[PDB]
């Protein structure tokens, strides 16, 4: 497994509702690859953001970002994943509580096994 | 240093055409690449991010694609407003680099210039200095070739052309050659003339006055 | 979202200037900060970045260890001090913002953009222009302008008649003289019949000589 998710840090928790998610991803690549990694932020249902990186680098990076809340028009009213070259490798679950409170402690990753 | 060749540096179409525009990589990018849009005295509009997204509010004529090292823009039907500079850039590594640009100009039928020349001014030959000014005005296209004879003498190194961008109403071009000579060259000659070649012309047309 | 440039201006070679970036809308803190210029007639050059989020700097090779960027998160604002300018640095220098932040050298499109700030590095000293008439020819539609030579630094404005004429009017752009002045021309055409009988004056002002011309404009 070329790149690894070593760690996602929630830098502004608890929030508001309304408020955006800033998280900072950390991450490890063994070595140098082709195409492209895609990050996908989803609220489980509409995305948040999909941010790019490519050409990937190499050793341990990390990289922050601000992606915009969900739209409470689309929600109702009682109511993160990598992939390279659009192959899902890892994915992580959160649970999260207008005052949002994301359970962080208590990330569930999951990998998934592709080809590079 | 990774470079973006762009191309062409400028073209010309009309209304509801479709304009493709190229960019390459001399090394791979991925898809760190981006095209903006850039009217004169304004700041650059994003076009498209990601080499092949389109950016929130732009117009869906315009659309980028990517294959290898070569970037493509793509206007669907030129508007009105679409007539600008287009850059390239690439943000995949240190430095980032831009393409080197390409103009869209509006096509229209070929005009011939009006000629005009200006004898320099009794209050600017007070101070030593005389300028003589050669007036093209409205032509199309851009390409135009003036120069000065100083009874017949053929000038060179001392002139300097300047060129409007297109005009908003009829789309044509003025240029301005200025001729600069210090005083005392300017009152040992008599005739001044500038003569202009441009397609709209048969022959070339001379413009001349008499120092006097 | 906006992005607001100040400290443009004049200096000398070998002299210092701060350009900032004041910022609203988004913290600076999840973006990057970019400073592009663009020299007279010419295309954009990138010239520095920051990452204030990691505290990292990338320049233009043409500018490392003359130009230091940098950022204040408190008063989301970027700074870009420009010691030992040359005359090459001459430009309109744009702010500009792409979201996010890497902590190596890579940035997402830069999707906003200050208005631009004339930044003039020369030896030439502040000085207003000299407005010399162009006037109309005895063989005769005529043309008559201004000629607005040996003025700096860029910018100045040219109206005729205070703006009531507008319709045939070309003002040509500045050309950079080697006695590093400035000097543009500025033309209108207009009836040959109205030559003697309507009033044509060219109004040129430039602001940072703090001075106004007006000058006349008739047949010798």
């Amino acid at each position: 497994s070329i790149v690894s998710l070593l760690g996602i840090k929630v830098l502004n928790n608890p929030a508001k509702f309304t408020d955006p998610y800033e998280f900072e991803i950390t991450f490890e690549c063994l070595e140098s690859l082709k195409h492209d990694l895609e990050w996908k932020l989803t609220y489980v249902d509409q995305e948040l953001d999909s941010i790019l990186v490519g050409p990937v680098p190499v050793g341990v990076n990390k990289f922050v970002f601000s992606a915009d809340p969900p739209s409470a028009e689309l929600i109702p009213a009682s109511e993160l994943s990598c992939s390279y070259d659009g192959r899902e490798f890892v994915r992580v679950g959160y649970y999260v509580n207008i005052v949002r409170n994301i359970l962080a402690e208590k990330p569930r990753v999951t990998r998934f096994n592709i080809v590079w | 240093d990774i470079q973006m060749t762009q191309s062409p540096s400028s073209l010309s179409a009309s209304v509801g055409d479709r304009v493709t525009i190229t960019c390459r990589a001399s090394q791979s990018v991925s898809s760190a690449v981006a095209w903006y849009q850039q009217k004169p005295g304004k700041a650059p509009k994003l076009l498209i991010y990601s080499a092949s997204s389109l950016y929130s509010g732009v117009p869906s004529r315009f659309s980028g694609s990517r294959s290898g090292t070569d970037f493509t823009l793509t206007i669907s039907s030129l508007q009105p407003e679409d007539f600008a500079t287009y850059y390239c850039q690439q943000s995949s590594d240190d430095p980032i680099t831009f393409g080197q640009g390409t103009k869209v100009e509006i096509k229209r039928t070929v005009a011939a210039p009006s000629v005009f020349i200006f004898p320099p001014s009794d209050s600017q030959l007070k101070s030593g200095t005389a300028s003589v000014v050669c007036l093209l005005n409205n032509f199309y296209p851009r390409e135009a070739k003036v120069q000065w004879k100083v009874d017949n003498a053929l000038q060179s190194g001392n002139s300097q052309e300047s060129v409007t961008e297109q005009d908003s109403k009829d789309s044509t071009y003025s240029l301005s050659s200025t001729l600069t000579l210090s005083k005392a060259d300017y009152e040992k000659h008599k005739v001044y003339a500038c003569e202009v070649t441009h397609q709209g012309l048969s022959s070339p047309v001379t413009k001349s006055f008499n120092r006097g | 979202v906006q992005l607001v440039e100040s400290g443009g201006g004049l200096v000398q070679p070998g002299g210092s200037l701060r350009l900032s970036c004041a910022a609203s809308g988004f913290n600076i803190s999840y973006s990057s900060i970019h400073w592009v210029r663009q020299a007279p007639g010419k295309g954009l050059e990138w010239v520095a970045s920051i990452s204030s989020y990691y505290g990292s700097t990338y320049y233009a090779d043409s500018v490392k260890g003359r130009f230091t960027i940098s950022a204040d998160t408190s008063k989301n604002t970027a700074y870009l001090q420009m010691n030992s300018l040359r005359a090459e640095d001459t430009a309109v220098y744009y702010c500009a913002r792409s979201r996010g932040q890497a902590s190596w050298d890579y940035w997402w499109a830069m999707d906003y953009w200050g208005q631009g700030t004339l930044v003039t590095v020369s030896s030439a000293s502040t000085k207003g222009p000299s407005v010399f008439p162009l006037a109309p020819s005895s063989k005769s539609t005529a043309a008559l302008g201004c000629l607005v030579k040996d003025y700096f630094p860029e910018p100045v404005t040219v109206s005729w008649n205070s703006g009531a004429l507008t319709s045939g009017v070309h003002t040509f752009p500045a050309v950079l003289q080697s006695s590093g002045l400035y000097s543009l021309s500025s033309v209108v055409t207009v009836p040959s019949s109205s030559l003697g009988t309507q009033t044509y004056i060219c109004n040129v002002n430039h602001k940072p000589s703090n001075t106004k011309v007006d000058k006349k404009v008739e047949p010798k």
